[PDB]
């Protein structure tokens, strides 16, 4: 529902970074497919063809890549708030 | 037979494997490589490829009845996952067109029996990863095919597959990084996926896949069950298997589940060698005694299901009688039977729900083992065979032809506890017994009015519905839109002066000067016109003249 809409005042593709779930990617490759976003789109296949955030991965790898992740995009909110 | 191929189109199928190529091109590759397995096949002349992928309608068949398998690798070549994570709707599709078309011919004769001869051979391939379903709304967690009723005559049956097609699921788990143990297991394992439970009951198997050579190994087993048969749900009721005297009954045997209860199984059909069409002689019975007043007939099961009765019994097999024989493909149930080693004893089998004043059903079928115990087979003769086969036996050793009268009697019973839609084989059974006097043109009645018009107004829109989805396939004020870039634009430099950029526009005006001024034989609007996609030596080398025999 958020990803669905239209007037976002934070930064799209450049946010795409500190993502780690297929789904959520999957969502939204089809949403820039579909509203015609033809380069957001690129940067979310290149986001999804990573040899890290593969679904099958151990499940060490796959928690790693998360938490490394969630520490990136909590210190990029502490860089914009705080 | 027909191949038809799921290609799951979703963005999760965009990952990488550590091959370095993505999901979606490692499922080009296992279907390339399934034509060239099954190519090595000296029995694939005829076979229709088609493909379906996980876009919404009118853009979801790939290819379809009226396309070749050009398109087919050309279609096939230009895949681009880019959507959801929508399977119920996709195998609805596919089983539509596939259905469509068998509503369309009439090889289901509902009312009139099932007759496993008239066959459409269907596997149908769904390639997908395992992810997440995933709709506009959120992420759903069973698998619900929707139940919109597209097709007209979906109601006569309460499954939406049928039982000559099957399904099978490549799962693709490649991981990121290698796996530095090395799978050994001979088998291939099954998935905890949502696909699962309806592969197995439509009468197929999830393979799921880790490592290339695990990829080899499943979609060699997928190429080895590519045959033609008929799938059928066998059960057992009532007694208990009988105890052997030279075996030992013990308490360990589980009396509460054991594997052989139910079996959603293969039967084989053989084609007739000197047609193709299996010349065949007998129905397998409904599950509903045919009332020929009733407004509408009952819905029924896409999967038959036949109850077996493990009492032993002696396999009658009279001369000159055509009954139909079939092989049954290796399950429980044939592991067991062989293991037993009688093959002067058979199984009774019979469709419950087939007598008029009995639940029970009279038995229409034995199956029983072969003389080499290599398989067990299924033999079926017309409804109620230990009544009928002995006055058969009778008629041709004393009456000869012109009978006493208690046989008369035993056939007014017999034919008014005999379901009237096996009619049409018997009739047809006596054309080669040498006895034509028991033909009666006077019953041929086996279902209403009601319901045949119903059939002749169905098969009216099925001809319809399956010409509009012949044609489907293959195709500054609150008003402003931007327009996007178009990759199949092709910009003609020559037709228009809009299409020339600036940084090369003096160049390009002196070409077209040049162009006006050379008065040449040929007049081209193009500075570039190389080729599209192949250049071949015998499509350019047939526009020439070569006089050269030199013999």
């Amino acid at each position: 529902k958020s990803l669905q809409e239209q007037n976002s005042h934070d930064a799209m593709d450049s946010y795409y970074d500190y993502i780690w779930d297929v789904t959520i990617l999957e969502y939204l490759t089809y949403l820039h497919h579909k509203r015609g976003e033809t380069d957001k789109r690129q940067i979310a296949i290149k986001a999804i063809g990573q040899t890290e955030l593969n679904a099958s991965n151990p499940e060490e790898v796959l928690q790693l890549a998360a938490q490394r992740r969630k520490k990136k995009f909590l210190q990029a909110m502490a860089k914009l708030y705080f | 037979p027909i191949l038809l191929f799921l290609i799951d189109t979703s963005a999760s199928m965009n990952q990488r494997s550590h091959l370095g190529t993505t999901y979606l091109d490692t499922a080009k590759g296992a279907v390339e490589t399934f034509m060239k397995l099954r190519a090595r096949d000296p029995a694939s002349r005829g076979d229709r490829y088609m493909l379906v992928t996980f876009e919404e309608p009118p853009y979801a068949i790939k290819a379809g009845w009226k396309e070749n398998h050009a398109t087919f690798m050309n279609e096939l070549k230009n895949l681009q996952a880019e959507g959801l994570t929508t399977l119920g709707q996709s195998l609805r599709t596919a089983f539509d067109l596939l259905n469509l078309n068998r509503l369309v011919t009439g090889i289901d004769n509902y009312g009139q029996g099932r007759n496993p001869f008239f066959l459409e051979p269907a596997i149908i391939i769904t390639i997908t990863d395992g992810s997440k379903l995933t709709t506009t709304s959120g992420v759903q967690d069973e698998l619900h095919l929707p139940l919109n009723s597209p097709l007209p005559g979906s109601e006569l049956t309460k499954e939406p597959f049928r039982w000559d097609q099957r399904l099978f699921a490549l799962v693709l788990r490649l991981p990121g990084t290698m796996s530095v143990e090395s799978e050994q297991l001979t088998g291939v394992p099954l998935d905890d996926s949502a696909i699962t439970p309806m592969c197995e009951v439509t009468g197929g198997r999830s393979y799921s896949v880790c490592s290339p050579r695990m990829l080899n190994q499943c979609l060699e087993s997928l190429v080895q069950k590519v045959q033609s048969g008929v799938v059928i749900n066998f059960e057992k009721a009532g007694p208990d298997p009988s105890p052997v005297e030279d075996g030992q009954p013990d308490i360990s045997r589980p009396f509460g589940s054991q594997p052989w209860h139910s079996c959603h199984k293969l039967i084989y059909v053989r084609p007739n060698p000197k047609t193709g069409v299996p010349i065949g002689h007998w129905p397998v019975p409904e599950s509903f005694w045919p009332d020929q007043n009733s407004p509408t007939l009952p819905p029924r099961t896409s999967h038959p299901v036949v109850k077996f009765s493990c009492t032993d019994c002696e396999p009658m097999v009279i001369d000159k009688l055509p009954f139909d024989k079939y092989e049954l493909e290796p399950s429980p149930l044939t592991q067991f039977i062989l293991e037993r080693k009688s093959p002067q004893t058979c199984w009774q089998v019979y469709v419950s729900n087939s007598a008029k004043y009995s639940e029970l059903g009279h038995p229409f079928g034995y199956l029983k083992a072969s003389t080499a115990l290599n398989c067990v087979n299924l033999f079926v003769m017309p409804y109620n065979y230990p009544v009928l086969l002995p006055l058969l036996d009778d008629l041709f050793k004393v009456h000869k032809a012109k009978p006493t009268l208690k046989w008369r009697q035993s056939f007014e019973s017999y034919l008014k506890t005999m379901p009237p839609y096996y009619l049409g084989p018997l009739k047809k059974a006596v054309r080669m017994m040498g006895a034509p006097n028991l033909i009666a043109d006077s019953m041929e009645y086996g279902l209403s009015y009601s319901v045949i018009s119903y059939l002749k107004k169905l098969s009216q829109q099925a001809k319809i519905e399956s010409d509009r989805v012949i044609g489907s396939v293959g195709k500054e004020y609150t008003g402003f839109q931007v327009a996007l870039l178009n990759k199949d634009l092709k910009p003609q430099t020559f037709r228009n002066a809009y299409d020339i950029p600036r940084r090369n526009l003096l160049d390009h005006l002196t070409r077209m000067r040049s162009n006006l001024l050379k008065s040449t034989r040929r007049f081209l609007k193009g500075q570039d016109e190389d080729q599209v996609h192949s250049v071949p030596i015998a499509q350019m080398g047939n526009y020439q003249e070569y006089l050269k025999q030199v013999p």
